[PDB]
């Protein structure tokens, strides 16, 4: 892990990313005053109870967080963004800037590829939120690189994924809606589904809307999420 | 307040002791020893706070025995004061000091010389002919300073002593029950256990 | 596998192979960057490349303000380069703090380069795969371009260049010094500057920018700040108009 | 200077007989002349058919009745759930108050 | 060879395995428990003539109500008895009261857990399991008489009967056999004897096998040699007569 | 640390090696003193012989030592016995015991045998010493804890050598002169160079001191051994 | 490739695969079976208890851990005291400090965060155990399976362990009877430990083979073994 | 903290780096004890890769632990020192505390313990030494004599022996020692003493030493001579056909 | 976070080597030539300022430093160790001796301190040994001047002249071709003069090569008069103007 192969990248950030290629697919788009997140569940069992395995997890009040790999390495790196956001807050008063916020975890999940006596965590985590100033978009890699997003994929169906996003920002220069969003995170969480379909799914969105929250994380749920449900289910048969 | 007398003769030491015990208002014992043989030639008497005191000497006694045992070798009493001394300095500064008095008394084979060292609870160590700890002192050093010699045998020493006891209990507010002798010479340690009706 | 291959032990020829390896590290992200001097400012150029669409190009960046008067520009890993410059910010404000002066840009640059030196010297510390070139208009040395390697070395300059294209780029830079026979840029508006920092990184890469190809960093006396997207078009509106 | 203790006043009776006891408590809680309340029990059923009052400072009396309760719940944790002999938690409870002797 | 606290792809933990291999290379150890009181026997195996052979120490005092045999690598057990014995006397400074034979036993088997190098647990002081297993018998008033298995692993496991050490494959089967619920402490103790006979490396007489037990009404007592002769003088006339 | 099959000492073993290599050291032990004599490792013209030590280390007024293995683990190991000499006085007010000192210097060397997976000191000491308990004192110790005590010995290259010669010519009766003649000759014959020069060398005495009841240690100076160098005929 | 990628916790294998987790997961499989069920008004565990001798106890599977919670275990014993032993007191912070009874889910947040860590950390060892965690709490009845990975997942029935396939596929197929049994322990339990038997090649289960644990609207957790159990066989 | 574990199981249930110890032990050079009637006798061999030594000075092989007991090892020199500083020093503790010297079984328990926990602590290796301890308990007449090894284990011994060619030695004393008829002397228990070292020494000259312990701190060493007077006794009345 | 290599990455081989030690010496052989030449009334260290590009600015770097006003240092080896063991040696001079005695350190025990620090590197978990070798050059009042040598093991030795890395060898050899005991210091600097000149490739000017004097004390250097008890620092850097007028007359 501190170690650097002969090509000067690290082999154990680099078997991470295999773990997190591995997983579930997971969403984020960002509207233009909000960003709207989605995951995919796979249903193991009849027996699993619905709705019931929350997989996206809040931040502060103002923030999402949502991933795809080893989940508790995901739940791991959520605590740690909760402790930041908190020393954050007491010694500033303000909430934390979503900016601020992602170097944090950059910056801790780098720690983890500098020492041999750790591993990295085998997650990418899609995050952010409404700050002081606007929407924020992040994702964030096994080595802790980030970068802000228009829209983010990451898991077994990144790739149709990240094309449907593609075709989003492209037809939409002049920026998509918070309940838009939303459905359009439907679909392409039903158009990843595609590469990993031997097994049932259950769709799971969240939102940080300006206009439609206070700028607050949200879960979807009732009418909207089924609406949601419905324009997917439609735009697929 | 306990005496603890020490007076250095021609080929030994001698050293006298209180035996009363007292707390508060009750006598608890009329015999007690103020005394830890640290070595075959090196005897140690002790006075002050009640329970450092033997608390105290039976560490300096464990310490002195080990060295003992790990050299096959019996140190010097000039070598044996010096640790005392030390071990006393270092407890002054500390959180809870070590409130001891005390009087070393040896033969030192290597020289042939007996040796009495006086060392008080602060660490201040001096070799002297005659020694005392406390308020018996007061009397006794005036009346060595007229009546010793240093070239006295033993046997004037303990006359010596038995003067000395004298002035105390004749002119020391407090009854304490008689003193303990012992002699450190060339052969070791003795008790002279027959000194208070004698 | 041989341990002198995976720790900063050295190997039998007095090598360090995790240090050369960190080195490679450096060029992972195929940018190049450059530094130069005017008369009272500094410059630094490196090219900007978004290749995702889905990317937001303003959070893309390689050039970070160290403190007010002190920029600096990473060659290397994102990751590594943010990890050196929350460092050096914490650096430079704790010098601040004790010692009552700003924190000159080479004992920064020293600072950094120690610590450098010690992943070089230490088993449980990989070393970052990052070049680190420091800029400010120093209140006692003038214009200054510090730069630092995973080795621990670094050293002030009168122009460089770091990247894949490195010495095209240097020797591009001396020859223009060789001519000119002075070692800074005789102008004195800092756009000047701009426009002959990106004229000769245009020539020794033989490829031509738009606004969005750049990132541009200008130190002045007491502020080293970046350009945005139309302050360099307009100063590729300049070069258009000469060139 | 900061006190740590105060006095809530309260008092409190046990009498044993030969197969039952009981302990009692008045309900009044005090601060120097004022009342706090007229019912705030002090007297607790702690499981294991033992009841206890700890009368003086109301918060130090609090705590300990707490630590008892959690004593006595530990005490089945750890035991196969055997049931707490008075003699035992008499015992125990000595042990809870001379950890604060100083 | 990797680390100390490592996984088999089968799930077992190594060092816990080899410790239990170390095991089977000691002396033998059997308990019987009945409804008279539990039965501890041991195979003290003298490495030569000269050996004072009761200096060998197999079965150990716990409490007035425990006893403990060993087997394995003996000179492990110190600690673990030393921390039982704090245990039962600490418990009882505490309530009042015996410490439970379950309770005592899962304390050991608490000890047992503390190996690994820095490992994190919390904190882990202690490098290697243990090489020794324990037979645990006594008595308490909720449970009555009781045995008990504890191996180096933190497992532990109530007994009717078990043997541990190099004859334990041979006595466990003889013991199923022998064992019912209605063995008097007499027959017990007769066929502790005889299961050590059979499996005995020598000769079983008094002074290479020792016997011990716990009554309710008399403690944990280890008898001594010239009580064993007899019921040894006595086996061997129950087995001439059939 | 660790044991072998055998029941060696790997870095223990290859520490003894490495000192096998080093320069010679000699101790002789005589009626009335001691000498220590060691050679330095293939020289040069420009090595300063002046302002030089490298051998030879004072620890008190009463012990100094002969240094065979490396130079640096060498200072670490004086500079610790040079205090533990100090606080014994300090706390007794009397000199360290020769023995007392050895013993001490050989518990740290048996530590990094046997705990905290450190590399042992590669170096081996010959102490020469006085007390008033046991008179004029020689001893060895090396990288495994271990000390003893001799009437001659050699440490570090040509022990072997070294070792026969003294046993052929050594007697229990020889005046320390007589002593410092059978360290130079040993010295002479056992070499890598083509002869014994005075810059090759270090030279130390602890004599009962002409005249005065007291005990003098002396570090000889370059001349001083060009000097003894031509009385025993080898200019 | 499956070769220097399992010496510890601190490595991933070119696959992206931590094998110790893996290896770890293994003595789940190993371990006697145990079952989970829960309606809306309870939740059972049945564990089949699993003798070393015929001489020996089936060593006690079900841990009780406050009045409202519990679990079951498969795998290394040990493992599931410490685990136990942390929701112990983890139950009874949160009744200390707060006056509040634990929510199910969150202690099944807590196990996960605390099996996680020695996944991650140098020189530990995975946790060799999985857990069955039933409770009543403010929303309800919950049953809870724990993965020493640290993956906790919510279920209306499930089991773990040796052969726990069979058990698993029955209450897959009677999900829809086992819920409705409300307001009737007898029926619940009857269903629980009729499941565990589509997993016994093994035996006829019997007095002392048996344990059965439930909590529910008025009823605090309790274990029953033996003499009480025998009305179940 | 360097608690790297040194001290591991094999996969057929031996600690190698504890048997590797006893190695080590075999690789020193030889010690016997044999136990009397009213005494306990202690013998040891020097070695032989020098002979220019200065003896009055050379630690020997028997250490005074307390003035009633002593300890005599084969292995590693300086692994021994350790444990006699050690032993040493709880000795004088059992006084300061207990009010009585140790009971020579109690000493032995005590370094056995030290020896064990070195078998179990991370980045400790055990110690190459294995111990045999003799003396009189306070007050007691009944004679005392115990080994330990680099495992911890520990026993009591009529007689035994340590070191490279004990097995030798063990084979003499298991022939000539008579339970029923302990050595009733100190002068015969030294004679079976000197017998049973014969046989691996060669020469009784500079290499075989003695010390004879009696009740109440009564220890003495021999010198060359007194030595000297036993080999000459025994070789020449023990060659009779 | 944590280190995890407590153990000495140093250790002995069978034949009784120290790899990561000898290693480091062939570190130090890879270094750009430095010597040291001892006058009567004086001490010069010298180097080459192999610069990496002309871009560079060569007086930037220090290969000759100050570690006390009578005390220089220059190295042969990896150069950024070289900047934390002056760093470290600068420090220490005054944790250990200035704070202490009130004044510097004398140049043998300086040197003994940065041999310690240098032995620890040999010997303490989780490190590799510093890969450089050293010549300090010192005065002080009861010995005078002198010159020594630090190698990466630790080890320590005295030199009336001497020379480290690439061009040694034949260097040494230079040397005691011209070393008498009866040398000025202008002759001392003339010899390191042409000794530099077999070494170095390119140019041979005041801008490629760094020297460095310890002389006579420099009142003009104190920075303060009025306490006449000091003249000021012994040590003295030579100007890129002063070592190309001794070129011209080379």
């Amino acid at each position: 892990n501190s170690v650097f192969s002969p090509d000067g990248r690290n082999f154990q950030v680099e078997y991470a990313v295999k773990a997190v290629e591995n997983g579930t697919t997971s969403i984020g788009i960002k509207c233009n005053d909000g960003v709207v997140f989605a995951v995919e569940k796979l249903i193991t069992s009849k027996l699993l109870v619905p709705q019931k395995n929350v997989k996206i997890q809040v931040v502060d009040r103002h923030i999402g967080c949502v991933y795809s790999g080893l989940i508790p390495d995901g739940r791991h790196l959520v605590n740690r963004g909760r402790e930041e956001a908190a020393s954050f807050k007491k010694l500033y008063k303000t909430p934390i800037p979503i900016p601020a916020f992602a170097d944090r975890l950059g910056q801790y999940v780098q720690a983890h590829t500098l020492y041999n006596s750790v591993r990295p965590f085998g997650v990418s985590t899609i995050f952010g939120g409404v700050d002081k100033n606007g929407a924020h978009l992040y994702m964030l890699e096994p080595s802790g690189s980030y970068w802000g997003y228009k829209g983010a994929a990451t898991g077994k169906g990144r790739q149709s994924a990240k094309a449907e996003l593609e075709k989003l920002v492209d037809h939409h220069p002049e920026g998509l809606s918070a309940r838009e969003a939303v459905k359009q995170a439907a679909k392409i969480i039903y158009l990843a589904h595609e590469d990993n379909k031997e097994k049932d799914f259950e769709l799971e969105i969240s939102w940080c809307s300006l206009s439609e929250t206070n700028g607050l994380h949200k879960f979807v749920k009732g009418d909207l999420l089924q609406e949601a449900i419905d324009f997917a289910q439609k735009e697929i048969n | 307040m306990d005496i603890i007398l020490g007076i250095r003769v021609q080929d030994s030491v001698i050293l006298a002791s209180s035996k009363a015990v007292t707390r508060g208002i009750s006598v608890l014992k009329d015999s007690d020893d103020k005394t830890r043989q640290l070595s075959p030639h090196t005897l140690m008497s002790f006075a002050g706070e009640a329970g450092d005191t033997v608390q105290f000497a039976e560490y300096i006694q464990a310490n002195i025995q080990l060295y003992s045992i790990r050299e096959d070798y019996e140190l010097s009493p000039q070598a044996v004061s010096s640790f005392v001394r030390q071990e006393l300095a270092k407890s002054i500064r500390s959180r809870r000091p070590y409130q001891v008095n005390v009087l070393i008394g040896g033969y030192d084979k290597k020289k042939n010389k007996p040796e009495l060292y006086q060392i008080d609870y602060l660490g201040t160590k001096v070799e002297l002919p005659y020694g005392a700890h406390g308020y018996s002192g007061f009397y006794t050093f005036s009346l060595l300073d007229h009546h010793y010699r240093p070239d006295m045998t033993t046997e004037e020493g303990l006359d010596l002593l038995k003067l000395c006891v004298q002035e105390l209990e004749k002119r020391m507010p407090m009854d304490f029950k008689g003193v303990i002798v012992k002699i450190v010479d060339k052969d070791g340690i003795r008790q002279v256990d027959d000194f208070q009706a004698q | 596998a041989g341990y002198d291959r995976h720790i900063t032990i050295f190997s039998p020829e007095g090598r360090l192979y995790q240090v050369e390896y960190a080195f490679k590290a450096t060029n992972q992200t195929n940018i190049n960057s450059l530094a130069v001097r005017g008369k009272d400012c500094t410059v630094v150029i490196s090219q900007k490349k978004v290749p995702d669409k889905l990317l937001d190009p303003t959070t893309v960046s390689y050039i970070f303000c160290i403190s007010r008067t002190i920029g600096m520009v990473v060659n290397g890993p994102i990751p590594d380069a943010r990890n050196a410059a929350l460092r050096a910010k914490a650096e430079a404000a704790e010098f601040r703090y004790k010692y009552g002066y700003d924190m000159p840009c080479d004992v920064l640059a020293k600072r950094m380069a120690n610590l450098s030196q010690i992943y070089t010297q230490r088993a449980y510390m990989r070393p970052l795969g990052v070049i680190l070139t420091f800029v400010s208009v120093d209140e006692e040395l003038g214009p200054s371009i510090y730069k630092t390697d995973p080795a621990g070395y670094y050293v002030g300059y009168k122009a460089t260049a770091t990247g894949p294209k490195q010495q095209e780029i240097t020797t591009n830079l001396e020859n223009h010094f060789k001519k000119s026979k002075i070692d800074h840029i005789n102008e004195e508006s800092w756009e000047k500057v701009v426009e002959f920092a990106i004229t000769h990184m245009i020539d020794a890469l033989g490829t031509e920018f738009s606004k969005n190809d750049l990132e541009v960093g200008v130190a002045t006396k007491d502020k080293f700040f970046t350009l945005s997207a139309e302050n360099i078009e307009e100063r590729l509106v300049a070069i258009a108009e000469q060139d | 200077q900061f006190n740590p203790y105060g006095d809530n006043g309260g008092t409190i009776l046990g009498i044993a007989g030969e197969d039952f006891a009981v302990l009692a408590g008045d309900t009044r809680n005090i601060t120097d002349y004022s009342i706090n309340s007229r019912y705030e029990p002090k007297v607790f059923d702690c499981g294991d058919n033992i009841v206890m009052s700890a009368n003086g400072f109301a918060a130090d009396g609090d705590a300990l009745v707490k630590r008892f309760k959690n004593s006595v719940k530990w005490y089945h944790f750890d035991h196969n759930d055997k049931k707490l002999s008075i003699n035992s938690a008499a015992r125990n409870i000595q042990h809870l108050l001379y950890g604060k002797r100083f | 060879d990797r680390g100390v606290s490592t996984f088999s792809p089968e799930g077992r933990l190594f060092q816990v395995e080899y410790s239990l291999e170390a095991i089977k290379l000691g002396s033998t150890a059997i308990g019987i428990a009945t409804k008279e009181g539990v039965v501890l026997g041991v195979e003290k195996r003298a490495t030569s003539p000269l050996l004072e052979s009761d200096s060998i120490e197999k079965i150990v005092e716990i409490d007035r109500h425990i006893g403990c045999a060993m087997s394995g690598l003996t000179a492990d057990a110190r600690s673990m008895i030393e921390h039982a014995r704090t245990a039962a006397v600490t418990h009882n400074l505490y309530y009042d009261e015996d410490i439970n034979v379950e309770s005592l036993t899962q304390s050991v088997c608490d000890l047992a857990l503390r190996f690994g190098e820095g490992a994190s647990g919390e904190e882990r002081l202690m490098s290697r399991p243990f090489g020794v297993a324990l037979l645990i018998a006594g008595h308490d008033a909720d449970d009555g008489y009781q045995l008990f298995h504890a191996e180096p692993s933190g497992t532990f496991y109530r007994y009717n009967a078990k043997a541990i050490g190099s004859g334990s494959e041979g006595a466990q089967a003889e013991l199923l056999n022998e064992w019912h619920s209605s063995l008097t402490l007499k027959e017990a103790e007769l066929l502790v004897l005889k299961i050590l006979k059979q499996v005995m490396e020598e000769k079983l007489d008094e002074n290479n096998a020792q016997l011990s037990c716990i009554t309710k009404q008399d403690g944990f007592k280890i008898y001594d040699n010239e009580k064993t002769a007899e019921l040894i003088k006595e086996l061997k006339e129950k087995e001439a007569a059939e | 640390t660790i044991f072998s099959p055998e029941g060696r000492l790997y870095q223990v073993e290859y520490a003894l090696e490495s000192i096998s290599h080093a320069g010679t050291a000699i101790g002789i032990m005589a009626s009335d003193g001691i000498v220590l004599a060691a050679e330095r490792k293939v020289t040069s013209t420009l090595l300063e012989q002046d302002t030089s030590t490298e051998k030879l280390y004072k620890l008190n007024d009463k012990i100094a030592v002969a240094v065979a293995g490396l130079t640096a683990d060498a200072e670490i190991l004086i500079n610790t016995a040079r205090i533990h000499a100090q606080n014994y006085l300090k706390t007794y007010n009397e000199d360290i015991p020769v023995e007392i000192l050895v013993r001490r210097l050989s518990d740290i060397k048996q530590g990094y045998t046997q705990h905290g997976g450190l590399r042992p000191f590669g170096v081996s000491f010959i102490y020469a010493g006085y007390d008033d308990r046991y008179g004029y004192q020689l001893y060895t110790s090396n990288p495994s804890g271990n000390y003893t005590g001799w009437k001659a010995i050699s440490v570090g290259a040509n022990t072997s050598a070294a070792q026969t010669l003294l046993q052929m010519d050594y007697k229990d009766d020889m005046k320390v002169d007589d002593a410092i003649e059978l360290a130079l000759k040993t010295l002479s014959k056992t070499t890598d160079s083509s002869a014994l020069t005075y810059d090759r060398l270090e030279f130390a005495t602890i004599r009962k001191g002409a005249n005065d009841g007291e005990v003098y240690q002396k570090i000889f100076k370059p001349q001083e051994i060009k000097d003894i160098l031509v009385k025993t005929g080898i200019t | 490739f499956r070769n220097n990628y399992d010496g510890d916790t601190v490595t991933f294998s070119p696959t992206g695969r931590l094998f110790q987790v893996e290896y770890a997961l293994e003595a789940i499989k190993q371990g006697s079976v145990t079952v989970g069920l829960r309606s809306n008004t309870h939740a059972v565990l049945v564990a089949l208890k699993r003798n070393a001798d015929e001489l020996s106890s089936y060593q006690k599977k079900i841990i009780k851990c406050d009045e409202h919670m519990g679990l079951s275990l498969a795998g290394l014993a040990p493992d599931a005291r410490v685990l136990s032993n942390y929701l112990r007191q983890q139950c009874n912070y949160s009744s200390l400090v707060f006056n509040r009874k634990l929510a199910v889910e969150r202690a099944g947040h807590l196990l996960c965060d605390k099996a996680q860590k020695n996944t991650q950390s140098y020189g530990g060892r995975p946790y060799g155990v999985g857990l069955l965690i039933i409770g009543y709490d403010k929303s309800g009845a919950h049953l809870l399976e724990f993965q020493p990975s640290g993956n906790v997942t919510e279920l209306y029935g499930t089991a773990i362990g040796a052969r726990s396939q069979g058990a698993k596929t029955y209450l897959e197929r009677t999900l829809d009877t086992f819920i409705k049994i409300d307001g009737n322990p007898d029926e619940l339990i009857k269903a629980g430990v009729e499941a565990i038997s589509q997993s016994l090649r093994d035996e006829s289960l019997t007095v002392d083979n048996l344990s059965i644990a439930i909590v529910g609207k008025d009823t605090p957790f309790t274990i029953y073994d033996g003499e009480a159990v025998a009305k179940y066989i | 903290g360097y608690d790297r574990a040194l001290s591991i199981f094999s996969p057929d249930g031996h600690i190698f780096q504890v048997e590797y110890a006893l190695e080590a032990v075999k690789r020193g050079t030889c010690a016997v004890g044999v136990k009397g009637k009213n005494c306990v006798v202690l013998g040891c061999e020097r070695r032989s890769t020098l002979k220019l030594q200065d003896t009055r000075i050379t630690p020997s092989k028997v250490s005074k632990i307390d003035s009633h007991v002593v300890l005599s090892f084969s292995g590693l020199n300086a692994d021994s020192r350790i444990l006699i500083e050690k032993a040493r020093v709880e000795a004088q503790s059992h006084r300061l505390t207990l009010e009585d010297p140790v009971t020579v079984e109690y000493l032995t328990r005590y370094v056995a313990g030290v020896q064990q926990r070195y078998t179990q602590s991370g980045g400790v290796r055990p110690f190459g030494v294995s111990t045999l301890i003799a003396g009189f308990d306070p007050r007691d007449d009944e004679p005392k004599l115990y080994q330990t090894e680099p495992s911890g284990i520990y026993s009591s011994w009529s007689a035994q022996t340590i070191g490279r060619n004990s097995k030798t030695v063990r084979e003499f004393l298991e022939k000539n020692y008579d339970r029923k008829e302990p050595p009733a002397t100190v002068e015969e228990c030294v004679k079976l003493t000197v017998r049973s070292l014969l046989e691996v020494v060669q020469t009784g000259a500079k290499n075989i030493e003695i010390t004879v312990v009696k009740p109440d701190s009564d220890i003495v060493a021999l010198s060359s001579e007194e030595i000297n007077q036993y080999v000459t006794q025994i070789e020449q009345e023990k060659q009779e056909q | 976070m944590t280190d995890r290599y407590s153990f000495s990455l140093t250790t002995f081989s069978p034949s009784g080597k120290l790899g990561q030690i000898d290693y480091a010496l062939t570190a130090v052989k890879q270094g750009v030539t430095s010597l040291g030449i001892k006058a009567t009334n004086g001490v010069v260290i010298a180097t080459e300022k192999k610069s990496s590009s002309p871009l560079a600015m060569s007086e930037t770097l220090s290969k000759v430093s100050l570690l006390t006003p009578d005390i220089g240092a220059v190295y042969s080896g990896m150069g950024p160790d070289y900047r934390v063991l002056v760093d470290k040696s600068r420090k220490v001079a005054h944790t250990s001796y200035k704070r202490i005695y009130g004044e510097y350190p004398p140049t043998k025990l300086l040197v003994s301190e940065v041999a310690k620090i240098m032995q620890e590197a040999t010997q303490s978990g989780g490190v590799r040994p510093f890969g450089v070798s050293l010549l300090i050059a010192g005065h002080d009042e009861f010995n005078g001047f002198s010159l020594y040598q630090v190698d990466p093991s630790g080890s320590y030795f005295p030199w009336k002249a001497t020379a480290i890395g690439k061009g040694s060898v034949a260097a040494k050899t230079f040397l005691e071709k011209r070393w008498n005991d009866e040398l000025e210091l202008e002759d001392a600097i003339h010899i390191a003069l042409l000794t530099l000149k077999e070494s170095v490739e390119g140019e041979f000017n005041g801008d490629t090569i760094e020297l460095a004097i310890i002389g006579d004390e420099n009142p003009d250097l104190l920075g303060y008069t009025g306490i006449p008890t000091d003249k000021g620092p012994r040590f003295r850097k030579l100007t890129s103007q002063e070592i190309n007028d001794r070129l011209e007359a080379l």
